[PDB]
């Protein structure tokens, strides 16, 4: 059992890049792969932006943020980050923390409350 | 069958492990594998019944080279290589079991010398290599891959 | 890559609601829903097609395959009005449906 | 033993006889043998994906 | 080899899935097949020739050991599992050969308790891994695919 | 096991494709290698080796089963075929060893027919099975491939 907490700015304007961490209470980051964020955009839905294998640092993001975001942690400080370049308005959403547990014996999510973010 | 058995045995390591199929046909099929599966009856085998120690030593060979090609299958199951003269894996060169680049071994030694340089590290590359795959199958049990 | 009908229910207690998904692709077994109720994260509810989540009440239930998923909710409570998503599992994109909502009156 | 004796409650042992398997009974008595039977199935999540 | 034989037989499946390479080591190879492969002769040799009711005695436990690992490996190649130790299939469980969710199995039961619970199942189970694998080489034969 | 073992024979090679793991089954278990594999003693044993000639000509019927099975399984690997009843190559057909089509074949002639029009045919194209699979893997070890 984890808690995942979100935090970072609520507003970005136009070309700068947005910078969202979580931290996480309970377990380990360094282990435990599947450490993920999701967007939630108004008009459009859901859909994932990427995730973190925390016990190799190797990531996946979705194809439509490819040359746009990047995901990696702090291992000390057992939290993780969201960093997207070249922020636009079309990226105003809310951002979720979210642990995905998928396993052939078990699976589970949790996520974090999120942090809605403003883009100019 | 049988037409270049060791042929490659003075070659280069390179060039030898094109034939590798040459000497693998030859651990199952000595000449009395093959008269044991005779459509016609063989004929010899009433001497191997009336004389019954002939006829365990002649099983004794049989029954082991079965056992020693079976035991080579095994463990190329248990490293991940099922079928394959030749398998890549993940364990890396550790470069105290041999010292040497690829342009040196490849084309400059033959197996036989190679055996002869590494033969007291067999246990712990074949070691690695079963890790190695114990490791794989805990990374497949992962829905979420790498 | 998945689409959810109709956008909203509105169904009286008791009653039992349905909503469908239709992929573009197979997405084979691997489909997954969730509840989001407002001012919540979505919660997960069914994986796997009709395995249900722990805690998950047994009012709660589905099927389907390939390309045709149905999420069903009988006895329909008050503490169920929100916003259910169908959720691709079975391919990289992980691509969700758009939500739909039920309502209780 | 004997058998039962009488009202007083006593017993009677004697050395016995029997068969010779008895003194082998004295140390083989810990252990037993097994067959080993590696195969068995049991439910998972995962699915044989068809490619 | 043997460090561990059986030592995952008191844990629950899920740890005990973790040392299946360490039982399949042991099926092939007991103490008389580490001795009758040895470079040397083994010596003891002579005794069971002289005497062959020895001699038949102990071909007859290094032929059984031979078919049984075959036929074990004959199954998983008609299942479709040509080597892997864990592999996955498209045969549904069926609720009713157990009825227990896999956060009961996995983290509460040992291989042996799970043994004893669906041993008369294992037939039916067995039957339709076979019927499932006839099926895909049907769909396989299919240029079209899925 | 033996509900219809040789049930294909008089069908067409078409149909007869679609019942391979019924004689597959029946390769390496005969009665005998049942009754060695009870959980109880078979009694009969000791009969086997009071009488050593017979101890010695049930072995002999036993170690052949495994090694035919062992040979066939052996080319199967060679030719790039680990597991799988049925198996595509690269080896195109010469139109000389057989001149009929498709629709000829797969309909109108059963296994016994054909395997008494090709049969000295069998050892061409089992050399050129083995020299495909071993142009494969020297294009394997080219990390450009095709
Ligand atoms: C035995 O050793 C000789 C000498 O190293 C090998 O000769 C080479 O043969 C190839 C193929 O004809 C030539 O391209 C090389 O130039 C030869 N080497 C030299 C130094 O002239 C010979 O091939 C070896 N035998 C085997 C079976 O490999
Ligand atoms: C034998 O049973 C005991 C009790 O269930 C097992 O103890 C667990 O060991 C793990 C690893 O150290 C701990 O994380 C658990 O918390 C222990 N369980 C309890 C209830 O305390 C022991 O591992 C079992 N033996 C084997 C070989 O698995
Ligand atoms: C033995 O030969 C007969 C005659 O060719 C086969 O009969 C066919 O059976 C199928 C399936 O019922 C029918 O669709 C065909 O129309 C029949 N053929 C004719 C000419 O009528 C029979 O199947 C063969 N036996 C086996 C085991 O294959
Ligand atoms: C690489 O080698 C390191 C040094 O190991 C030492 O030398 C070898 C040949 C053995 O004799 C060993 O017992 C000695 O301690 C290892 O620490 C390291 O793990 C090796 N890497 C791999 C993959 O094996
Ligand atoms: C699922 O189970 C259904 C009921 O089968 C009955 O119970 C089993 C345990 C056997 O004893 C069987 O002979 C009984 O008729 C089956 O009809 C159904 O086919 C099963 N599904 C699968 C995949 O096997
Ligand atoms: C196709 O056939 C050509 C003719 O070969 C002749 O007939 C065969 C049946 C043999 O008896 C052979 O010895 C004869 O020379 C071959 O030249 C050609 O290589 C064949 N193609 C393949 C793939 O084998
Ligand atoms: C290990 O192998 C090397 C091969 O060069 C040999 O020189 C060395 O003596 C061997 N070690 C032992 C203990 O035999
Ligand atoms: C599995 O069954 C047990 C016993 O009924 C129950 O306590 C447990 O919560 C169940 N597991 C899940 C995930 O529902
Ligand atoms: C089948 O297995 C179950 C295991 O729980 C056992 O109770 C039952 O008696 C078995 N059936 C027969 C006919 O032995
Ligand atoms: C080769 O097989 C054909 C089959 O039609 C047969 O007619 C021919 O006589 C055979 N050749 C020899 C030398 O036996």
């Amino acid at each position: 059992e984890v808690q995942l907490v979100e935090s970072g700015p609520g507003l970005v304007r136009p070309s700068e890049t947005l910078s969202l961490t979580c931290a996480v209470s309970g377990d380990s980051i360094s282990t435990n792969n599947g450490w993920s964020w999701i967007r939630q955009t108004p008009g459009k839905g859901l859909e994932w932006i990427g995730y973190i294998n925390g016990r190799s640092g190797s990531t996946r993001y979705n194809p439509s943020l490819q040359s746009r975001v990047t995901i990696s942690t702090d291992t000390s400080g057992n939290q993780f980050s969201l960093k997207v370049n070249s922020v636009t308005a079309a990226d105003t959403a809310k951002y979720y923390c979210a642990f995905f547990w998928s396993t052939y014996y078990k699976r589970f999510d949790v996520w974090g409350p999120g942090v809605r973010v403003t883009v100019s | 069958v049988f037409l270049g058995f060791l042929g490659a045995a003075g070659s280069t390591m390179g060039a030898a492990s094109m034939t590798l199929t040459v000497q693998a046909r030859n651990l199952l099929s000595g000449i009395v594998q093959q008269q044991s599966n005779l459509l016609r009856a063989p004929e010899c085998q009433q001497h191997l019944l009336k004389l019954t120690v002939w006829g365990i030593k002649q099983l004794q060979a049989r029954v082991l080279a079965v056992e020693r090609y079976l035991r080579d299958q095994q463990l190329l199951g248990i490293w991940g290589c099922s079928g394959k003269l030749i398998c890549c894996t993940n364990v890396p060169w550790n470069s105290s079991w041999s010292n040497r680049n690829l342009s040196e071994i490849w084309d400059n030694m033959t197996w036989l010398q190679w055996d002869k340089e590494i033969s007291n590290y067999t246990q712990i590359i074949y070691g690695l290599l079963e890790e190695s795959q114990n490791q794989q199958e805990k990374n497949e049990q992962d829905l979420l891959a790498l | 890559r998945m689409t959810q009908s109709p956008a909203i229910l509105s169904l009286s207690p008791g009653e039992r609601a349905t909503l469908s998904c239709r992929a573009s692709q197979s997405v084979d077994s691997r489909l997954a829903w969730y509840q989001q109720k407002p001012g919540q994260s979505p919660r997960l509810l069914i994986y796997d097609v009709s395995s249900r989540a722990t805690g998950i009440p047994d009012r709660f239930s589905g099927s389907g395959s390939g390309t045709e998923f149905t999420l069903t909710i009988s006895s329909l409570e008050p503490e169920d009005v929100a916003v259910y998503f169908c959720h691709q599992e079975n391919d990289w994109p992980w691509t969700f449906g758009q939500g739909t909502k039920v309502e209780i009156k | 033993r004997d058998g039962g004796s009488t009202n007083s409650t006593t017993e009677t042992f004697r050395p016995g006889g029997g068969d010779m398997r008895d003194n082998w009974r004295s140390e083989l008595y810990k252990y037993k043998v097994v067959k080993i039977e590696p195969l068995g199935v049991a439910p998972t999540r995962c699915k044989r994906r068809v490619v």
